């Protein structure tokens, strides 16, 4: 598994149920969920009007 | 106008993932039906204003 | 100007049964440098770009 999965998985299914316990304050994740990334061309868009 | 799914996917998760993060809470649970309402109930521990 | 450096969130999508965010964003090749910005193109009266 690469970063961006064990990431997803810690903001899934660990870091609301890590807040369940008693005394746990803030939880901060250096970590980002799973998204869809359009990465765009503007040399190739401008070729197509658009 | 939507089935209960769509109300939980979209509603119901992502309003918990903030509620899950108040202070005093004893537990919380969420409710959706066909009816188009979802109900999310949560309960504070005892003495809590 | 405006698009070309950051990113763009538009809406959610279902990932394995959650709601996930969909962002636009330019290529990274194309926002490393100032020439990269200054090479954008814009049509204006004429065909000419």
């Amino acid at each position: 598994y690469s970063e961006v999965d064990l990431s997803d998985y810690l903001v899934r299914n660990v870091v609301e149920e890590l807040k369940r316990v008693e005394g746990v304050g803030k939880v901060q994740s250096f970590g980002a969920e799973k998204a869809m990334r359009i990465w765009v061309d503007p040399n190739k868009l401008v070729s197509y009007g658009l | 106008g939507a089935t209960a799914k769509t109300i939980n996917d979209s509603v119901v998760t992502l309003i918990e993932r903030e509620l899950s993060g108040v202070k005093n809470l004893l537990y919380y649970s969420a409710t959706t039906d066909t009816s188009g309402t979802a109900e999310i109930t949560a309960t504070f521990k005892p003495g809590t204003d | 100007i405006s698009t070309s450096m950051g990113s763009m969130y538009i809406n959610d999508f279902p990932n394995q049964g959650r709601m996930q965010q969909v962002i636009v964003q330019v290529e990274a090749k194309s926002r490393m440098q100032l020439k990269d910005i200054l090479n954008l193109k814009v049509m204006g009266s004429s065909g000419q770009l």
